[PDB]
């Protein structure tokens, strides 16, 4: 239905796998 | 998928920034004198109950990612709409 | 044989009956007391939004 | 006991309103997300099948509100059980 | 085992008893 749902969740799982910026 | 033990290479310290990102993911704000305020507190301690459904619901690093994202996807849309719906 | 009057087998089917209903209400209710939360959650972030209106 | 013609002194409007009664007794519930949702909606239809089967198994008024009684007790025993044994 | 069985029951067929009145009502 919300034509970006699946951009919108990309984006939020990238935000996410970035935190493993603890020691990068 | 599935990967055996995935909670051993997840550390305390990931999961309470990945909850600091959940927050900041529903209401961002550079603390304009927000995190004291009840009503944060209260998003916080509801973003470490998502952290710990999809914590134990996943099966490997990459599932907890994706339910976690799904999950916020979803709040950020139910705070949408209500934003609208009292405009 | 005596198995003219073999009585009916109802008890299981009405006892399925009651187990899916009952196990559907505990579902809806832990899923309202959720769902009340989150309201009050973001109920609580819309009224701190509205106070950062200047 | 056994009151010939009982039935003709139990109007629709009362065994509606009864109806109302089980599911309040039941499930008794605030939040109107809950008149819509499917898991309601099937104690809607299980109370009327109860008040039906207790309307034609009743011989006089007095079973059929004792009967009734009874199986709303049964049921909210039930819930009590599994929501005090629930993982 | 459930002492308050009676005592349920009872308040219950007092519940459903008490809406032959109500349809009174206004």
């Amino acid at each position: 239905e919300d034509p970006e749902k699946e951009k919108r969740i990309k984006e939020l799982e990238l935000l996410l796998m970035s935190t493993e910026e603890l020691k990068g | 998928g599935v990967r055996k033990g995935w909670h051993e290479h997840v550390t305390q310290d990931l999961r309470s920034h990945l909850v600091h990102k959940l927050v900041q993911a529903i209401f961002p704000t550079p603390d304009p004198a927000a995190l004291k305020d009840r009503r944060m507190e209260n998003l916080v301690a509801y973003a470490k109950k998502v952290e710990g459904d999809m914590y134990e619901s996943a099966n490997s690093r990459d599932e907890y990612y994706h339910l976690l994202a799904e999950k916020i996807y979803k709040i950020q849309k139910e705070l949408e709409e209500k934003r609208r719906s009292r405009l | 044989a005596s198995g003219l009057f073999r009585a009916l087998p109802v008890s299981a089917p009405e006892d399925l009956l009651v187990e899916e209903l009952v196990d559907g209400l505990l579902s809806l209710e832990e899923e309202l007391k959720d769902k009340e939360e989150e309201k009050a959650v973001l109920d609580g972030l819309l009224s701190l939004e509205e106070e950062s209106r200047g």
